[PDB]
């Protein structure tokens, strides 16, 4: 029921591998 | 395109949750992610994601891939209204064009390049 608020580092990992 | 989430929660309740979550996290877009019907691919533990509006679709591909534990050899396709969104588009752009009336963006994922195959 709760939302996954993707963390700033997992966001940063995604910006690197892209 | 059918989403189990919409079958299991009625519209009014979804809509009132979407209003609260757009207010609580205005900088983020709320995304319901579900496996496409007849897809042969890892299951996704959780459906509900808050993501920065300037995250690209390509970056969202990376985030979902990792949660379903796909090797980059494996393929992953998103669909929004039966259409693969552009990889370079941002989740904010997708949300503005394609949010549904409950204030959620609905994205199906699959291993196949056509929704429902
Ligand atoms: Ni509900
Ligand atoms: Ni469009
Ligand atoms: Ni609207």
């Amino acid at each position: 029921e709760e939302w996954v608020i993707v963390s700033d580092e997992e966001i940063e990992e995604a910006r690197q591998k892209a | 395109m059918k989403f189990v989430y919409k079958e299991e929660h009625p519209f009014e309740k979804r809509r009132s949750e979407g209003e609260k979550i757009r207010k609580k996290y205005p900088d983020r877009v709320p995304v319901i992610v579900e496996k496409a019907p007849k897809a042969r691919i890892g299951d996704l533990d959780k459906k509900k994601y808050l993501v920065p509006s300037d995250l690209t679709v390509g970056q969202f591909y990376f985030l979902i891939r990792k949660r379903i534990h796909l090797r980059a050899e494996d393929a992953l396709f998103f669909f929004v209204n039966n259409v693969i969104p552009p990889t370079s588009a941002t989740m904010g752009q997708l949300y503005q064009e394609h949010h549904e009336e409950d204030f959620f963006l609905y994205i199906a994922y699959s291993d196949e390049s056509v929704y429902g195959l």
